[PDB]
């Protein structure tokens, strides 16, 4: 029961209560270790969560900060940066971030690993992309050794528990359907790490690909295989493999009709996006 | 029931098709609700109408009853209305499969039309110009963007044109009867007040300011995902960081006046800076 408290308070409470309930030291205000971060959603070296692992500890505006990384695509992180930029000179500087983290308000770890001990330094663009990349790269590979994998392949029941705990919906229907994915693939080829990376970054930018698919929207045509392939190759840069458009469409194809339509698939995971 | 509405506003036969003259896809975009036969002679028209018109944006206007205008046609040019920018390329790159950089009849012809046709079972004037005369040339990606851009200036200079009763200038208050009649928010008599009582009989509104709000209102959602700081602060907008908002999220650069406009109209709590609550849960509808 407190798990599933837990869960729902993560699921829709402010993470003013969120931080407050998972972080465990205070200053003078509280701080999280990282392993709480790491526990709010679900180090040896190469992992992000040492290079920040070092001192000190998350604020709540760090907190704030990883949350909405995580949460947004890249072009729309692009004007983000330059939204932080107020000179407009093309490089941040620590004073602009240290004036938008007290509106994020109203520490060590983020300021120091992002600009330098001294704080002196200066971002740029590359910096700010390649930050969020390792982010969500990281955030990822650890939900995926998260299921006990074997081999490096996980099968294709807990890829579909992967998707729909994305989703963020759960009915009777799906999570019948998820079960069944068992009964789908008798043998199983599991899925590598890759592939679920590759299907999650044509995730990110999905309402994007809803732009792209805009004439298929109006002329009331479904999704079939190949489009969603040619769609993600296009807009997302992504290379679906044959298996994971497999899995989706035995997924979320309620109706059985062999094409995904768009309040079938693109709506669900567009208005997840928010 | 997109294909209601178009073979409501089409009026030339051929057997069971209808095909819109140029001059009725205006009126399908103006006109919410309004009120046949074709012969050879009509297909000779519109072979011949195309060499009349310009290329530029005023192509359907100077169009005007000589042209053919297939329903895929009208739904291309309809999807291609509320296109943001960003999205311009990505379109080229969904009719181009092969990644020739060009877009040949078959490339799309057959494809636009086999997935009308193929979703409906289970020479026209926009086509005799990508594909000159004998149906043959090539479209590229500078005569493609400059099209889709022309096209979303003319109906822009139409509203305009429409809603300003013919002059060269809107007035202000002509301005916030449109902004009031697009919010679909005319409900609402605050905003009337507003408009009768800190609106005077004052400046006016170029085409070039109204063409940019427009412009902005299509890149809606990059601006909400760029306010989206402010809003989950719960934070007041002043008119500087609107400006510089705009200017940044959609590249786009609002002009004051409008801008005064929209601060004197959507001000309820009379702060002289704008809220969330206040802006973006109304636009929302755009
Ligand atoms: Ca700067
Ligand atoms: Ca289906
Ligand atoms: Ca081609
Ligand atoms: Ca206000």
């Amino acid at each position: 029961k407190v798990m599933e408290y837990e869960n729902r308070i993560r699921a829709y409470s402010t993470p003013d209560k969120i931080f407050r309930y998972f972080a465990t030291l205070k200053v003078i205000e509280v701080f999280m270790t990282p392993e709480d971060f790491v526990r709010s959603i679900t180090a040896d070296e190469g992992s992000i969560f040492y290079t920040l692992g070092e001192c000190g500890l998350i604020s709540f505006s760090d907190y704030i900060f990883l949350t909405t990384v995580l949460s947004t695509p890249q072009r729309n992180f692009e004007i983000a940066f330059k939204m932080f930029d107020l000179n407009g000179d093309g490089e941040v500087d620590m004073e602009e971030f240290e004036q938008v983290q007290s509106i994020i308000r109203s520490c060590s770890a983020l300021t120091t690993y992002f600009f330098g001990a001294d704080l002196k330094g200066k971002l740029t663009i590359k910096n700010f992309l390649e930050f969020q990349r390792k982010l969500q790269h990281d955030v990822l590979k650890l939900e995926f050794e998260r299921h006990d994998p074997v081999d490096g392949r996980i099968t294709e029941r807990q890829f579909g528990g992967m998707l729909l705990a994305y989703s963020g919906v759960q009915s009777k229907k799906l999570t019948a359907m998820q079960r069944q994915l068992k009964k789908h693939f008798k043998e199983g080829k599991g899925l590598t790490f890759q592939e679920v990376e590759n299907f999650f970054t044509f995730l990110k930018n999905i309402n994007d690909v809803d732009t792209a698919l805009s004439f298929y929207h109006m002329a009331g045509a479904s999704l079939d295989k190949v489009t969603m392939q040619q769609v993600a190759r296009t807009v997302a840069k992504v290379e679906l493999s044959d298996h994971v458009c497999d899995v989706v469409f035995a997924l979320f194809d309620c109706d059985g009709n062999g094409e995904l339509s768009n309040k079938e698939f693109v709506s669900i995971m567009k208005q997840r996006l928010m | 029931l997109r294909k209601q509405r178009f073979m409501q506003f089409s009026s030339l036969e051929h057997e069971g098709e209808y095909y819109m003259t140029p001059r009725d896809f205006l009126f399908s975009v103006m006109f919410e609700q309004m009120e046949k036969k074709l012969t050879k002679k009509d297909i000779e028209d519109t072979l011949s109408g195309i060499q009349t018109a310009g290329c530029g944006s005023t192509f359907f206007r100077d169009l005007g009853d000589k042209g053919l205008i297939s329903y895929t046609e009208y739904l291309f040019l309809l999807t291609i209305l509320t296109k943001p920018h960003s999205g311009f390329h990505v379109a080229f790159k969904m009719l181009d499969t092969d990644g020739n950089e060009m877009i040949e009849k078959r490339e799309f012809f057959k494809l636009q039309k086999i997935i009308s046709k193929q979703d409906d079972l289970m020479n026209t004037t926009l086509q005799m110009r990508f594909f000159g005369k004998r149906g043959q040339r090539k479209l590229h990606y500078k005569e493609f963007r400059r099209f889709m851009e022309n096209l979303q200036t003319e109906i822009q200079e139409m509203e305009f044109l429409q809603f300003s009763k013919g002059l060269s200038f809107m007035r202000k208050e002509d301005f916030a009867e449109w902004l009031l009649f697009f919010t679909n928010t005319e409900n609402k008599d605050i905003y009337w007040k507003n408009v009768r009582e800190k609106l005077s009989a004052g400046e006016s509104i170029s085409l070039d300011e109204f063409k940019s709000f427009c412009h902005f209102t299509t890149h809606l959602e990059d601006f909400a995902i760029a306010m989206q700081m402010f809003s989950l602060a719960h934070r007041p907008v002043r008119l500087a960081e609107f400006k510089r908002a705009v200017k940044v999220a959609t590249g786009q650069e609002l002009s004051n006046n409008i801008l005064d406009t929209v601060f004197k109209i959507f001000d309820l709590d009379g702060d002289e800076c704008l809220s969330h609550e206040e802006f973006l849960g109304v636009l929302k509808n755009r």
